[PDB]
């Protein structure tokens, strides 16, 4: 299962 | 900045004339990600050969296999024709059974 | 034995052809298991693997709006990275990730990782404490303050401590037919004579799974690191790899070479000869 936290550059 | 695909053309099975087998083109090493891949049956384009979905390795350069089915005989010769960026003519790679 | 997870993302910028391009794939150990691609027809999170189809409704759902939601967030990420790198809209980039934990027989985490390249460079990379970053460059420290600022850290190491090992956890059990199988090494040595004075031994490894091997060649007992031509390990489309070892060795002398394969599904490593 993924990580559902995406983060910005 | 780009990295050039390294070319291998073999079979999935030891080759055995006149039974069935499956002609594989691995592609790896590659960067950037855009490549056509084609293989080959006497010089002329197989049609409906499949591919592996884009992957990398730790280096972050890319893989994929075309693959199809085939039956090896004695006199037909196969290969792989493969173009990418780092390319100024496609490269041809045959298939030789023993490698 | 041990085990891994990863999550392996490339998004390709493509000006005049439409917007950028998001894929991942998903593996545990040397098996991929799920998929999405945005060019798709119908983009979704497809399984690629028998033990995986089980995973309800519900499961594929949120699988592929994580993966949806993504095609936007790594548009934007391009379009931050030209800003970084003074770059210009013309051009086609490419960021790429790679996340996801390894665990040990006891099924406890042996260590995480969340990585970033741009162009095919290391662009950021979370350490091995899952409590700091590490930048290649002035433009990933950009990102680091920013990630820094926001405790992304910390966010990355709760996931990887739990989701990420109880989900492998559950698919290794799922797939212990196959996750759960080592397939040894089918070996053999051919010969091929290349002129009066030589030959050519090809040590030959066939239909192993994992992927991971080791073949060499020694003359008289020593390895013959520098004199070997050694393919990379290569899938055979079943699942399995291959992997050949050559020396080129004077006529008649053929009985001083040996062969060796380590392989995990090897009780003891194999010595061969022609």
């Amino acid at each position: 299962e993924e990580f559902g936290r995406a983060f910005s550059f | 900045i780009q990295r050039t695909p390294k070319i291998q053309v073999y079979s999935r099975h030891p080759a055995e004339n006149g039974k069935s087998n499956f002609l594989n083109c691995y592609v790896s090493g590659f960067h950037p990600s855009d490549i056509e891949v084609d293989l080959l049956k006497n010089g002329e384009r197989i049609e409906k050969v499949e591919h592996s979905d884009l992957s990398f390795s730790k280096d972050w350069s890319f893989y994929l296999l075309y693959y199809t089915e085939f039956t090896p005989t004695e006199k037909d010769e196969y290969a792989c024709r493969v173009n990418h960026v780092t390319l100024s003519q496609p490269k041809i790679v045959k298939w030789d059974r023993d490698m | 034995g041990s085990h891994s997870m990863r999550y392996f993302y490339t998004a390709m910028s493509r000006p005049g052809r439409g917007e950028p391009r998001f894929i991942t794939v998903g593996y545990v150990d040397d098996t991929l298991f799920v998929r999405f691609d945005s060019d798709a027809t119908s983009p979704r999170k497809e399984p690629r693997a028998p033990w995986i189809e089980q995973e309800g409704p519900e499961y594929w759902d949120r699988e592929t709006q994580i993966s949806k939601t993504n095609t936007q967030c790594y548009r934007e990420n391009l379009r931050t990275a030209l800003r970084y790198y003074n770059q210009s809209e013309a051009g086609s980039h490419i960021i790429q990730r790679m996340y996801g934990c390894d665990v040990g027989p006891d099924g406890r985490l042996l260590r995480g990782y969340d990585q970033y390249a741009y162009d095919g460079k290391d662009y950021i990379a979370l350490n091995e404490d899952l409590s700091s970053w590490t930048a290649a460059d002035t433009a990933a420290q950009i990102t680091q303050r920013k990630w820094e600022a926001a405790r992304v850290a910390e966010q990355d190491r709760a996931y990887l401590e739990g989701l990420c090992v109880e989900s492998l956890r559950r698919y290794l059990e799922n797939g212990k037919e196959t996750l759960q199988r080592a397939d040894p090494p089918k070996t053999h040595v051919t010969h091929h004579p290349i002129s009066d004075h030589e030959v050519t031994l090809r040590c030959w490894a066939l239909g192993f799974y994992p992927a991971e091997i080791t073949l060499t060649w020694q003359r008289d007992g020593e390895d013959q690191t520098q004199d070997t031509e050694l393919v990379e390990t290569r899938p055979a489309g079943d699942r399995t790899f291959q992997k050949w070892a050559a020396v080129v060795v004077p006529s008649g002398e053929e009985q001083r070479y040996t062969c060796h394969v380590q392989h995990e599904g090897l009780p003891k490593p194999l010595t061969l000869r022609w």
